[PDB]
């Protein structure tokens, strides 16, 4: 008999990392509040992820993110305009840092948003990682206000998590940020608020930061009379309440067993 | 609607130029699709007298005596060649546009015509060519040049639209630029009426198709030609010029889009009669045309005695009989409103579409009849001599326009803009109407013309043109959309990853017309079309596809004959029709197959494109299984149905023999099914850490039994512990019970949170075997490392 | 912000013409030649996924789905709407019978045609770069008013494309929106709000933006065709 | 403090931003249909490895790495590619495999790299022999991303 329940030319199925799926899904959400996507190098200097983002050194700051240092001759780190840059290289502790290369080759007003791969000297475990992705988002213009980053969060609550869901506003510390804040979602289904990320108006400081380096390229300042709101998140964490993996170190684990089960995803 | 710049110059004098024109119309709402410089008139074409024309013994031709200047001859053959007129003389060297020749004097006949005179065609003027041009007989002093009196012109071929009837008289637009500033001039009736009674009467028997209906009475009239200057006019509005009275209601139909017939009164009888025409009541109309009409065609009517008559068919056409001619001494002159649906059916029904017609169907200003009176009136009194009854006979009295509600904060709030008040108002008072009141909300009641303008809004877009559709901001909302609008798109995206993943895995979109052949539900053996056209584009297009493969395999074929492809796997996604409209998704394989280009072994038919779909699938995380079922179109030994995740949702198989063979195609896998495909959430599943249990055999079956049976069977009691269940080998003949088969399973085993015992997995296969062995399935081997 | 919705493709003259202001024997309707469909056994459903009565045709726009969003849904809100359309027309080298459109509508509370302005004009530059220039010309449809053609200036070509039409919607779409939507149950929503909306053809876009040269290759399923698109993104 | 959200024209300069972030999805998507499945490895590297799989040691090193083996910072996607393939064929037993990972590569400059291995019995007919695969079942597949991508594209010894 000629069957047709029979197996077919085993062709290899595609598929996408939890990451690359919970990262689109927070790109397009923002991507439709007018949100450009840009990245950024995973080795910075020093300057631009601490100087520019005013964390001076031997500063009780500068231990809220537990640093990779590197060491090596024969590295070209270009910068905005893409010209050399000297400074102390290290992995980026967050993603923040293109949110200065960013101002100084573009002018306002302007919104993006910013994921990446980030890095912390820590002991990877369960609920913890030393490789793990951020995204950041910075909106900066004329008349920009914290009622606008109240906003947008508030609209990433909903895109994410229904129309039930509520946004949470308390304020703590980041040099790069006054006011500043970290910010909780509330997630209806598992009825408990999620300590997403962290954000606030632009520093004065990383403006001017921005504005100095500026001329010292020859470009005219750009960032003297608009204000901004900016903010950053751990994908990981949301990518793990969302799909329902119970441990991080799943994500760089590259086990297939593990990667296919979210082949279908979207 | 040809826009001649020299005449609408006439009511806005300060027009700066064709161009600045056309400029100044696309922003009140007038596109012109072209403009074009018109009456080259050479220096060899003067005006003549033609002092007598004479006929030549033998032939059907006349020899004119024309004084053109000096007395010259003419040979010419022209039913109006007569004495008494003024021609458009070409004098010998003349080049015309309208003959591509050199002018010359020529010998005739016996008789040499020092040139020739011309008709409307061989001067340029005028796509007529069926007699010379007849002037006023001293237009101009004979000789001079008609250049002199004929200067080229520049017509705008504009574009009124449905909104704006007003606009279909060039002192409509006129109307609009004086309100973007300009100054109007618009002409006087200089009429010297006498009273005195009207020798007619007026009996609308119809006042539905007739709402208003006026007459006026012209006696005295001495029918000539035309001035030069409105021969000019018409012409180059598009009409031919035809005597003094004929072609003033042209000009004032175009001036002010008011169409109006002069009737000559022999023919009126006792009166005119607005009425429906009777039955099969017959008609000659002005186009020489013989019709006969039908009881919904308004008619204008007369009746002598007991006897009623069609003197015209109402706002499209009138008769040939009534038409003014030579003769005529009086006439009773039309100018009034119809009903549009009426004018409308009835010229859609008798294949009309006139000037008359148009305006008709588009609308005419309910209160410009009278007025339109004494334009036409005052104007045969000049250019006709005609004496005019100081009085109309009008039936019907149309209400005035009613006032608007304008609020100009509205006006701004809605355009974004912020123009001050005054500036607003006195916008409107421009355009004609009546502002009441002093603020906030204004009391607008527009002018009779304006048919467009009811609400506020049409008001308010009468600030923002005239203001400048340029003089709006620029802006963006921001707004935090309503709750039931979120998500709102899952749908729409859903499909996009679809075709994308699609496109990826390799197949090719197509994009095939919704249409279908009602001769192919037969060919492709199809439960005919639900769905038809009254009016399809074709017979082969008569129908609504109810499947989209057809098509597919169409195109497939339609390319093996203009290239010669070597192979294909396409695919579409549309609607399709029957019952409900449902999305449709499918694709057809075909070709030698996929493998290497050097060599022989390759993969194709069914189970390629079976495979494809199992990938697909795998990609799209949704179970996928086809059981076998015939289909009319598919063939019966490959042939089944589509199951994601548990319900039948299309079909999958290769073509029909005979349907190839009819349509001449080789074998031609594919499938179809319907969108939105089942949507399965996640249940993620914390992998074990722990070694899985390998384990092997070859079940064996009848070799009816199809695999899928097998399979659900050996998985179905597998134990809750299996991980991997998977055919390797399918063999069957020696030494086997023949007429079977056996079929190589490779399992694997594995328990989460421990590793398992031998004796879990050997009593767990035991499991498996025995209902395997209980459905009359054998054992080929078992355990083997 | 606009989010997208698809639409039926076979309609119901009271969506497709009513609904939109544009009654019949009226001038307006000659500006689309509809295709009238005739067949027992079809169920066509509306908004709230109800059965509607009326004289099916294929839609000669995609406006009707600006009526039916409406009915099904509350302001304010953004949505574009991309489908099949249909006209009775001989296709040619730039003309067809079947080509899709693009339809976008905004409504909410303050609206305003400054807005309408803005929107085609983020999509000029999106489109054709910093240099490109959108321009609004008046011109009649039933549906708004006011209302307008506007066309993007394509520095490249250096030559103004009339794009779509568009204006604010008519104060006529909302009554009927709102009247259907008693009709069944729902209370008024669209009272006191404004609204854009433009509608624009794809195709003609499309065709100065690949370089093809005639239009009927869209349907001709040729392969010599498609594949040389495979590449685009 | 109330909610809201902003309505500007974003300056020109910002204006196209994103072609790049784009254009490396569409790639990993067209990539993920096709049949290739996504990892994502650690972007560092075990010093040791330079040598194991012959490569130009490392340009940046660690100051503090969290281990010897995490000490260097890879100049080479592939070789996580090939020791993942190592790890799961001990945890499970994959019969075949066609992975592709794309990240961040350093050496000189730090550049996006793009990267995949083949491996297993191939593809064929679960039930048959005749089967495809090795080299040009992976050079195929590349052909067909290529074609995908409508980018010409050789390959020379
Ligand atoms: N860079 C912070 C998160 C943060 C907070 C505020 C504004 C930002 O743009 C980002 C962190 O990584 O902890
Ligand atoms: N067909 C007429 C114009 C006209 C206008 C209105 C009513 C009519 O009956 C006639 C003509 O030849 O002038
Ligand atoms: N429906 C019109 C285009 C249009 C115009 C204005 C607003 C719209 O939403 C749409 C057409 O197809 O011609």
């Amino acid at each position: 008999r000629v069957d047709v329940s029979l197996p077919g030319a085993s062709l290899f199925s595609g598929g996408l990392h939890p990451i690359t799926l919970m990262e689109r899904e927070l790109v397009e959400i923002f991507r439709a509040l007018g949100y450009q996507a840009v990245e950024g190098p995973e080795v910075e200097s020093e300057f631009f992820n601490f100087d520019a983002l005013n964390i001076p050194e031997h500063h009780p700051a500068r231990d809220m993110w537990d640093t990779f240092w590197l060491t090596g001759e024969g590295f070209r780190l270009e910068g905005p305009l893409g010209e050399e840059v000297e400074g102390r290289l290290l992995l980026r502790t967050h993603t923040s840092p293109m949110q200065v290369r960013y101002m100084v080759a573009h002018t306002p007003p302007f919104r993006i948003v910013v994921p990446g791969r980030v890095f912390r000297f820590e002991q990877t475990d369960a609920t913890h990682e030393a490789v793990f992705h951020q995204l950041e988002g910075l909106v900066v213009g004329e008349g920009i206000a914290m009622a606008h980053l109240k906003g947008a969060i508030y609209e990433l609550a909903q895109a994410l998590f229904g129309p039930d869901s509520k946004v949470r506003f308390q304020p703590v510390y980041f040099p790069f940020v006054e006011p500043g804040a970290q910010f909780a979602v509330w997630w209806p289904e598992g009825g408990k608020w999620l300590e997403l990320g962290g954000a606030g108006m632009v520093h004065p400081k990383v403006f001017q930061a921005v504005d100095a380096y500026r001329e010292r390229l020859g470009l005219p300042p750009a960032y003297r009379g608009v204000t901004g709101f900016a903010f950053g998140l751990g994908v990981e964490r949301l990518a793990m309440l969302r799909y329902g993996i119970p441990d991080i170190r799943y994500f760089f684990g590259g086990r297939l067993k593990f990667l296919e089960q979210f082949k279908g995803v979207l | 609607m040809r826009v001649p710049f020299s005449w609408l110059k006439a009511y806005v004098p300060e027009l700066e130029s064709p161009e600045v024109l056309e400029e100044r119309l696309a922003g009140l709402g007038f596109e012109t699709d072209r403009i074009e410089r018109v009456f080259p008139i050479p220096r060899g074409v003067v005006f003549a007298r033609v002092l007598e024309a004479h006929p030549i013994p033998g032939t059907r031709l006349k020899r004119l005596v024309l004084d053109a200047g000096r007395t010259v001859e003419v040979v010419s053959g022209a039913e109006n060649a007569r004495k008494g007129i003024g021609v458009a003389l070409a004098l010998p060297g003349t080049e015309l546009p309208g003959l591509g020749q050199k002018v010359g004097e020529r010998v005739i006949q016996g008789v040499r015509s020092f040139g020739m005179a011309l008709s409307p065609r061989e001067l340029g003027v005028g796509e007529y060519g069926g007699g010379l041009l007849e002037f006023p007989e001293d237009a101009l002093p004979p000789g001079t040049p008609l250049s002199e009196a004929w200067p080229e012109e520049v017509v705008l071929d504009l574009e009124v639209t449905p909104n704006r009837p007003d606009a279909l008289g060039l002192l409509g637009l006129a109307r609009d630029l004086h309100a973007l500033g300009y100054a109007l001039v618009e002409p006087e009736a200089a009429l010297k009426a006498e009273a005195l009674p009207l020798p007619f009467a007026l009996k609308v028997e119809d006042p539905e198709g007739a709402p208003h209906f006026t007459l006026g009475y012209a006696f005295g009239l001495r029918v000539a030609p035309s001035p030069l200057w409105m021969q000019r006019a018409l012409f180059a509005a598009g009409m031919r010029p035809i005597n003094n009275v004929v072609d003033v209601t042209n000009y004032v139909m175009l001036e002010r889009a008011q169409p109006m017939h002069a009737f000559d009164l022999r023919f009126v009888g006792e009166g005119i009669a607005v009425r429906r025409a009777r039955e099969g009541e017959r008609l000659k109309t002005l186009d020489g045309v013989e019709r006969t009409l039908h009881p919904e065609d308004l008619v204008i009517a007369g009746w002598r005695g007991e006897e009623s008559f069609p003197l015209g068919l109402a706002g499209v056409m009138g008769g040939a009989e009534s038409e003014v001619r030579e003769d005529t001494e009086a006439i009773a002159l039309e100018v009034a409103c119809f009903d549009p649906v009426s004018i409308r059916k009835t010229a859609r029904r008798h294949g009309l579409r006139t000037e008359a017609s148009h305006r008709f169907e588009r609308g005419v200003d309910p209160l410009g009849q009278v007025p339109a009176q004494r334009r036409a009136l005052s104007l045969l009194q000049a250019l006709a001599g005609a004496r005019v009854a100081e009085a109309l006979l009008e039936a019907g009295s149309p209400k005035p326009p009613e006032a608007i509600p304008f609020r100009p904060e509205y006006a701004n709030r809605l355009l974004g803009t912020s123009y001050p008040e005054a500036e607003q108002i006195a916008i409107l008072k421009r355009l004609g109407c009546r502002v009441e009141g002093e603020g906030p909300t204004y009391r607008v009641t527009p002018p009779s013309h304006r048919l467009d303008l009811r609400l506020e809004e049409d008001l308010v877009e009468e600030v923002a043109r005239i203001q400048g559709y340029e003089t709006i901001p620029l802006a963006l909302p921001a707004f935090f959309p309503a709750p039931d609008n979120r998500g709102v798109e899952a749908p729409y995206r859903k499909e996009q990853r679809l075709r994308e993943v699609l496109s990826g895995l390799g197949f090719q979109e197509v994009y095939t017309y919704s249409f279908m052949d009602p001769e192919d539900a037969r060919r492709f053996r199809l439960d005919p079309p639900r769905l038809l056209l009254l009016n399809p584009l074709a017979p082969e297009k008569a129908a609504l596809r109810t499947h989209l493969f057809p098509g597919l395999v169409r195109v497939l074929k339609e390319n093996l004959d203009l290239d010669r492809p070597e192979r294909a796997l396409l695919f579409e996604v549309g609607r399709v029709f029957r019952e409900r409209e449902e999305t449709h998704l499918a694709g057809l394989l075909f070709g030698e197959g996929v493998g290497l280009p050097w060599a022989k072994e390759r993969l194709s038919g069914y189970f390629l494109l079976k495979g494809y779909l199992e990938a697909l699938f795998a990609r799209l995380g949704l179970a996928f299984r086809v059981e076998a079922q015939a289909f009319p179109f598919l063939h019966p030994g490959v042939s089944g149905r589509v199951l994601v995740e548990g319900e039948e949702v299309g079909f999958l198989g290769a073509l029909h023999p005979e349907i190839a063979q009819e349509l001449e195609l080789p074998p031609v896998h594919l499938f179809e099914l319907r969108l939105p495909l089942p949507d399965k959430p996640l249940a993620f599943q914390d992998p074990s850490r722990h070694p899985a249990a390998f384990r092997d055999l070859a079940v064996v079956v009848p070799a009816p039994t199809p695999y899928g049976e097998v399979e659900a069977l050996v998985r179905e009691a597998a134990g809750p512990y299996l991980e991997s269940l998977a055919l390797f080998d399918l063999y069957q003949g020696p030494p086997l019970p023949e007429g079977h088969k056996s079929l190589a399973f490779h399992l694997r085993f594995r328990h989460p949170k421990r590793t398992l015992r031998d004796e879990e997995v050997e009593e767990a296969v035991s499991r498996v075997a025995e209902a395997l062995r209980a459905r009359g399935f054998g054992l080929r081997g078992l355990d083997t490392p």
